[PDB]
């Protein structure tokens, strides 16, 4: 009985971890795009500041 | 001769002296300062958003 | 204003990965 | 030669001022476009975050 309960809890935790990993990957990609955009903007600003 | 005359007539009639060019440069500098202030505000907002996203990513990775 | 020198800098430009790699090599060289 | 030198001296400052104004306008437009793109990217990021 304890092994069945532990297997169920492990499946639930694995589903939650997969969802969290997908969300983290999406957030990391979005933050990387935003960071590249901000770096380009900072380079342009440092160039135009003179 | 006709081309030279037409070019001298249609040339830039402006800063041959010293006041029109100075006024145009001052207006351009004021516009550039306003645009630079706006761009600095926008860049500060974007950097704040990027810092918030980075903090959220670090907190998610810390789990 | 008067930033044409940097505005016309067409090979004379995002975050270069090589620059970050060189900076890391200069930083991770020793934990001073 | 004197007329050519006078025309060059008269056309240099106006052209320089026009180029500087065009460069300032281009920088302003690029900064505004970058800010709008960053805002749209942050909106898409918030949408993807609230999706899960």
């Amino acid at each position: 009985m304890k092994l069945a309960l532990n297997q169920g809890k492990v499946h639930h935790e694995m589903q939650a971890l997969e969802k969290e990993v997908e969300k983290r990957d999406s957030d990391i990609q979005q933050l990387q795009k935003q960071l590249k955009e901000a770096e380009q903007i900072l380079a342009t600003a440092v160039y135009q500041a003179k | 001769a006709k081309d030279i005359d037409v070019l001298i007539d249609s040339l830039p009639s402006e800063e041959s002296t010293a006041a029109l060019q100075a006024a145009s440069l001052y207006k351009l500098e004021e516009e550039n300062h306003e645009a630079a202030t706006c761009l600095e505000d926008v860049v500060y907002r974007g950097d704040m958003l990027l810092e918030k996203i980075q903090s959220a990513l670090a907190d998610i990775a810390q789990s | 204003c008067e930033k044409q020198v940097q505005e016309v800098g067409l090979d004379g430009q995002p975050l270069s990965m090589s620059q970050n790699l060189a900076r890391l090599a200069q930083r991770i060289d020793f934990s001073q | 030669f004197v007329h050519v030198h006078h025309l060059i001296n008269e056309y240099r400052p106006h052209q320089a001022r026009e180029t500087l104004r065009v460069m300032m306008e281009v920088q302003k437009r690029q900064r505004l476009e970058t800010a709008e793109r960053f805002q749209k990217h942050l909106e898409r990021v918030i949408e993807m975050i609230q999706n899960c």
